[PDB]
Order: C-alpha cells, then structure tokens, then sequence
C-alpha cells in the first residue's frame, strides 16, 4: 500500500507526519517492515525527504497514483 | 368696505393748472405696505410734487400720507418711476413689521399719496391704477401687505372717474 | 463536547462581494493536535475560491510549511492538509480556534440564498503521539443576499422655506438646502420636496451638530442630534423652517440685505438688473413683495432660531 508509513491501511496526514519525524530519526522507527516499504513513494530505494515531498504531493491530489 | 381709491380734487382746469390725484386706502386689515402702479398721459399730464411744482423723477416719491409714519418700525420708501411714459411706480413698507404686530394697533385708514399732474393740454385723458410685468399677481398694479409680510387681497380697486377736456 | 471538532463557518455577502469563511478547531487536547486533512465542497458557480489563510492556530513561523491547500474547482473542492513540519511536535496545534479562512468572492452571477460549504471526504486528524483521534464536523457556507448592508446610519428630515410661494414654483424655493455633519465631509442637500438623507454617518451617541445653509438663506444651526440608529430630525407636515434674507452673508438680516433687493427693484425675469435668487418667492419679477418676505425676519440673527 504505498504511503500507508504508519501501516494502519490507510494513506492519510498522519502518515506524512510520521513520515517527517522518521526520515529527521526523531523517531527511531516504522511499525514493521512492509512500513518502510510504503515509505518508499519513488520505489528508489532510500527514504528521505523526497518521499515526504511526494507524499505531502499526493495528499493535496496534486499528483495522482502514488507508486511513480 | 375695503378699498383703495385714487381721486381727483377737479373734474377740469387750464393748461398750466395743477390737479391734485389722491391715493387712499379704506378698511386694509393689518395694513403695513403696499407697491402701485399708476398710468398717464404724458402728453396731456405731467406728474409734479403737488407742493413744488417741480416735475417728478425716477426716484421721486410722492408725499402726503397719513399712515405708516411710526418711525419706531422703520418705514421705508422706494419709487421707480418713469414719468417720460406716463408710469408712476412706488412702494412704502414698515421694516420691523413684528413689533408693528406686536402692538396690536392697526393703521387701516389712510392717505398713502398725493401726486400732481400739471395740465399739458385740454384733451380729454385717464389716469389709471394698472398691471405691469413688474408685478405679477397684483390686483390692477396694486399690491397690499399685511403686518405678516403676506399679500393682501379682496379689496376693491376704485379708479378715478375720466378727466375731461 | 470535549471531543474534537471541525466547523466550517458562516458568512454573507451581495454579489461581487469578497467573504471569509473561517475553519474551526474546538476540543482541541493537551497533547495536541498534529496532522490532519479533509475535502472540503462547495458551488463554484456562486463562490470563487481567492485563496486560503492558513489560521492562527498555525504556528510554524511560516505556517505554509505546515499547512496546504489544492483548490479545484472543477471537481468542486478543496483539499486541505496539515502536518507540523517542525518533526519534533513544536509546531502542533495546542488551542482551540481559527485553523484555516477561505477567502472567496462570490461571482456577480450568483443567484440568493445559502451555498453550502461542506465537509465532504475526511482522512485523520491525531495527536502529538501520532494516535488518529475521533473528530466530529460541521458544515457552513454562504448566505448570498441582494440586501445591500451600510457604513451605517442615515441622518434625514424636511426643510421649509418660511415664506408664501405658488405650489408650481415649490420645486425651485424648496431644493438646495445643503444640510451638513459639523466636524465630517458628509452631507446632503434636498430635493424638490425639501427633503434630504445623509447616509453613511458613523454611530454616535453624543450627537452631531447639523448646519443647514443656502443662498441668501440665514444659516441654522441644529445641535445634539444623537445618532444610535436611522435618525429623522424633522417630518413633512413639521418641517425645519428656513428664513430667507440673508443676502449679504453675515448672520444678521438687516438693511445690508434689503439694500441689495432694491437694487434690483422692478427688474424682470430677462431684465439685466434681474437675480433669480433675489426674486424670492420666483414669481417672476423682484418687487415690494420679495422685500417684504425679508421683513418677516428683519434683525434677526442665526441664534435668533430654536435649538430644537
Ligand atoms: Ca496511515
Ligand atoms: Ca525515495
Ligand atoms: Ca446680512
Ligand atoms: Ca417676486
């Protein structure tokens, strides 16, 4: 499910925020490991503040299927 | 009654002879002004101070009144008239017409003027009150105010009789 | 209750009008609130989105970082999102109050009545541990009105003339009366009835002083006129009376001001010596008549009128 960062089956704000504190290592860690899969929007293998950009993006419908 | 009359004081005289034209008002109610009109002949009449003989002017204001002389409202004389076409024109008013009517006393009686026409020819001629542009609305070039500033009306207009030769 | 609240307000306007619709946070907890997003509905052929202020609720020291808007019309919506970019929660929201304030014009075609705005799509909101929390929502929209709404209040009455005159020249003596707010630019001037209405006067409940004048007119001055509504000063069959005669601007009538009728004595409409406005009744001619209207307020002085 890309995006769903929290993994709750859900892509909302409350995973671009998650997302935020996670990429800053404010929080050590994604609830499992499909998470930090969904947290790869670009499938680019790293997860950063590109992933955030993207999913803020497709939030706000300015872009629209994920995956990209 | 209630009128204002203009009479004459002889029916005929010779050439050179100053007749004697009286302007009066009988019953005006709160009477405090008025403005008239009167026509000629030149040709036959010549308006003349009844007292001087001399010959009126423009600004010649007829004497002899017996009303609204109580300096204490602030009377005031105009005349315009123009004697080369035979029109006598003048108007006399109290100012403070208020304190007039404050006092209650009426003058509704009266002689308002005495004009002259010395006899230029022994044709037989008119002299009467008369509408002009000059006043609209007048009652035969007469108009009458009251000690309320407003016009005065339903008086008779008594023309004097034709002069004759 | 004590839950957490979304509301989209109220507001009202005519057509053209530009309007603000606030977004509401209540029940709003300690923890704070920080993330949440939601579509937002609406008609655009009545309201055209200008643009969105993120609210003061905001707190970011650049609240775009935070919180973003997608307008788009033609899937009639708004999308709204907010995630406190600090990353470290400092940026959460902690209080009750404005969120968002859509800004809209409503198009000059609109048609009267409410356009709703209303909740329609909703994602999360959820607090600083990141745990989404229950939200109830409350639409709003806009009340589109042709009543037209004032700077305020209007200030009228009727003037008369305190003379004769014939009806038919009524028009000419009972129009042109400037009446004025002492202290302000406002003003009026009256119409062929000889009545006038200031609009647009501030509120004020210690009272104005009005300064009716004209043309050869003795000025009047009415004071304590106490504004806290539509005030009327004066009525038709009781109108505020003007005394005509003050020709030479001085607050008196005296012989200064009939000397300059009698200048004039005799002259006719088209004559060279003749001075519409010194033909005071406008019959035509100026005469003993006009002269004698002055008299009615021989020596009187402004102060001379009543305060009432
Ligand atoms: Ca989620
Ligand atoms: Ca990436
Ligand atoms: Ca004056
Ligand atoms: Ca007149």
């Amino acid at each position: 499910h890309m995006g769903d960062v929290n993994d709750d089956g859900k892509v909302n704000s409350t995973d671009l925020t998650l997302l935020k504190r996670y990429v800053l290592k404010a929080v050590s860690t994604l609830p499992s490991s499909k998470a930090e899969k969904n947290a790869d929007v670009n499938r680019d293998g790293r997860v950063n503040s590109s992933d955030v950009t993207i999913l803020s993006r497709y939030l706000i419908r300015v872009i629209e299927k994920l995956p990209i | 009654a209630s009128s204002i009359e203009l009479k004459f004081d002889r029916n005929k005289g010779e050439v050179g002879d100053i007749l004697i034209g009286t302007v009066r008002i009988n019953n005006i109610k709160n009477f405090a002004g008025f403005q008239v009109n009167i026509v000629y002949d030149p040709k036959v009449l010549m308006a003349v101070d009844p007292e001087t003989g001399k010959e009126f002017t423009s600004s010649t204001f007829p004497p002899g009144r017996t009303v609204l002389k109580n300096n204490a409202y602030g009377p005031i004389q105009i005349a315009d008239n123009d004697p080369e076409k035979g029109i006598l024109n003048f108007a006399l008013a109290y100012s403070y017409i208020a304190g007039y009517k404050e006092t209650g006393v009426a003058e509704e009686s009266g002689i308002i003027a005495k004009i002259g026409f010395k006899i230029l020819q022994k044709k037989s001629t008119a002299v009467k009150f008369q509408d002009t542009l000059s006043m609209p609305g007048a009652i035969s070039g007469t108009q009458l105010f009251d000690w309320d500033g407003e016009v005065i009306t339903g008086y008779e207009v008594i023309q004097p009789d034709v002069l004759s030769l | 209750p004590n839950k957490l609240t979304l509301k989209i307000g109220r507001a009202e306007g005519r057509p053209g009008d530009t309007v603000e619709i606030p977004v509401n946070l209540y029940g709003v907890p300690q923890k704070g609130i920080a993330s949440g997003d939601f579509v937002v509905s609406y008609d655009p052929n009545v309201l055209e989105i200008i643009e969105i202020e993120p609210g003061e609720l905001i707190v970011d020291p650049n609240p775009t970082k935070s919180f973003d808007t997608a307008v788009y019309p033609d899937r009639k919506m708004i999308v709204f999102l907010f995630a406190e970019d600090s990353g470290t929660g400092a940026y959460a929201i902690t209080e009750d109050g404005v969120f968002a304030t859509i800004v809209a014009k409503v198009k000059e075609g609109a048609p009267e009545g409410f356009s709703a705005i209303e909740i329609s799509e909703f994602g999360a909101f959820a607090d600083n541990d990141l745990v989404e929390v229950e939200t109830d929502l409350i639409n709003g929209g806009v009340l589109v009105t042709n009543k037209p709404v004032i700077e305020g209040y209007k200030v009228s009455g009727y003037i008369l003339p305190d003379f004769s005159f014939d009806a038919t020249v009524a028009p000419l003596v009972k129009a042109g009366f400037k009446v004025e707010i002492v202290g302000t630019e406002l003003y009026a001037v009256t119409d062929a009835n000889g009545y006038f209405e200031i609009t647009g006067v501030p509120a004020n409940a210690s009272g104005y002083t009005l300064k009716i004048s004209r043309a050869t007119y003795l000025d009047r001055v009415i004071a304590n006129v106490v504004v806290t509504g539509d005030t009327s000063v004066s009525t038709s069959q009781a109108p505020i009376m003007m005394w005509v005669g003050d020709i030479v601007k001085d607050n008196s009538i005296n012989l200064l001001d009939v000397a300059e009728v009698i200048r004039c004595f005799n002259a006719t409409k088209g004559s060279a010596n003749y001075v519409e406005e010194l033909d005071i009744n406008r019959n035509g001619a100026i005469n003993m008549q006009d002269i004698m209207i002055v008299h009615k307020h021989f020596g009187a002085t402004s102060s001379d009128y009543d305060a009432q």
